[PDB]
């Protein structure tokens, strides 16, 4: 005679470490802006 | 890091429409294709040699 509930630890802790996912999403940008000055320059 | 993605999208969708508007590249081939043909003047200069 007894019920329980239970509380979930997030964890996934190593992108947590940092804001989140800034592997390919950080940089991504990065690199994106790039593209759009290149592309830029060629269209000119 | 939603943010950064958004502004990724939006770039992406400028990138791929200026190289879209570069692909200008045929007007000027098109029209290279027809001044060669009309340099082709070279008809007349040898005509004129004889």
């Amino acid at each position: 005679g007894q019920q329980i509930f239970s509380q979930a630890l997030l964890n996934a802790n190593r992108r947590g470490e940092a804001k989140t996912a800034l592997a390919e999403v950080q940089a991504r940008h990065q690199e994106l802006l790039k593209l759009e000055k290149s592309m830029a320059e060629l269209t000119q | 890091i939603k943010f950064t993605k958004q502004s990724s999208v939006a770039s992406t969708r400028n990138t791929l429409k200026m190289a879209q508007d570069a692909e200008a590249g045929m007007n000027t081939l098109g029209m290279l294709g027809h001044q060669s043909e009309q340099l082709n003047v070279e008809g007349n200069l040898d005509l004129m040699k004889v």
